[PDB]
C-alpha cells in the first residue's frame, strides 16, 4: 500500500492539471462568447442611435 | 509383552505421521499466500502507472 500511494500521488497531480485545463477552458469559452455578443450589440446600438 | 500396549503405540506413530503432513501443508499454504500477495501488489502498482 505504501508503494501504491507513492505512484498514486503522481496520478493525482496529473488529474489536478487536467481538471484545471477543463475548468478554465469552459469558463473562458462561455465568457468570451458573451463578450462577443455584447460587443456586436453595442456597435449595433450606436448605429441605431444615429 | 502385552499386545494392547503395542497397539496403543501404533496410534502414536500414525498421529506423528499426520502431524508431519499437516506441517508440510501449512508451510505450502503460507508460501502460496506470500506469492499471491506479492503478485497482487505488483498488479496494483502497475494499474496506477497505466
Amino acid at each position: 500500500q505504501s508503494e501504491a500511494e507513492k505512484a498514486r500521488k503522481e496520478l493525482l497531480e496529473l488529474e489536478a492539471l487536467s481538471m484545471a485545463v477543463e475548468s478554465t477552458g469552459t469558463a473562458k469559452a462561455e465568457a468570451e462568447s458573451r463578450a462577443e455578443a455584447a460587443r456586436i450589440e453595442g456597435e449595433g446600438s450606436v448605429l441605431q442611435a444615429k | 509383552v502385552d499386545q494392547r500396549t503395542r497397539d496403543a503405540l501404533q496410534r502414536s506413530v500414525q498421529l506423528a505421521i499426520e502431524i508431519t503432513t499437516n506441517s508440510q501443508e501449512a508451510a505450502a499454504k503460507h508460501e502460496a499466500q506470500r506469492l499471491e500477495q506479492e503478485a497482487r501488489g505488483r498488479l496494483e502498482r502497475q494499474k496506477i502507472l497505466d
